[PDB]
DNA sequence: GCTTGACAAAAGTGTTAAATTGTGCTATACTGGGAGCCGTCACGGATGCG
């Protein structure tokens, strides 16, 4: 049994978001000219930020802090 | 034949999505405005770096900011009435 | 108490101009998806593969 820390949990969601971004990049890569094409045009950052926001606000692991007293936190 | 067929296939797919992708049906002439707004916002986010404000979008689209706000209100999607508020299979919305 | 009369103030139609919306079209060539899959755990009972 191993332990996924916060870093690894965030890394997994970053990986998923980047996979979706890469799929979008693949879709857009072969749709426009090959000369006047720049990373900005075919790079959509929405999926990664969406995944990051979803994990923090929806994941069961990301929890509302217990602030009854310092020991609880 | 493919060159002519692609136009019609894309048109039919997009029109069907516009007419059938939402529980509350929005006419095509409003879906076009919403898509334009989304594209402009996506373009602005890259170069501005921050979140574009309603007034800048309104100016870029040659419309009043109140119209932008109204479009954003129309963009809302109904939520499911069968959720899991409670963190367990005990209570729904 | 019970009427008549002269007037603003609202309830109703007519007709236009305007806003909204429903369809159609765009001609380089483009031709079979992608999410998979995570410790019960026991119990019967039906299914289907050989």
């Amino acid at each position: 049994r191993r332990l996924r820390t916060v870093g690894e949990l965030i890394q997994n969601q970053i990986r998923v978001g980047l996979s979706r971004m890469e799929r979008v990049v693949r879709e857009r890569m072969t749709t426009q000219d090959v000369e006047a094409i720049t990373p900005q045009t075919l790079i959509n950052i929405r999926p990664v930020v969406a995944a990051i926001k979803e994990f923090f606000g929806t994941s069961q692991l990301s929890q509302f802090m217990d602030q009854n007293n310092p020991l609880s936190g | 034949f493919s060159t002519y067929a692609t136009w019609w296939i894309r048109q039919a797919i997009t029109r069907a999505m516009a007419d059938q992708a939402r529980t509350i049906r929005i006419p095509v002439h409003m879906v076009e405005v919403i898509n334009k707004l989304g594209r402009i916002q996506r373009e602005l986010l890259q170069d501005l770096g921050r979140e574009p404000t309603p007034e800048e979008l309104a100016k870029e689209m040659d419309i009043t900011p109140e119209k932008v706000l109204e479009i954003q209100q129309y963009a809302r999607e109904p939520i499911s009435l069968d959720q899991t508020i409670g963190d367990e299979g005990d209570s729904q919305l």
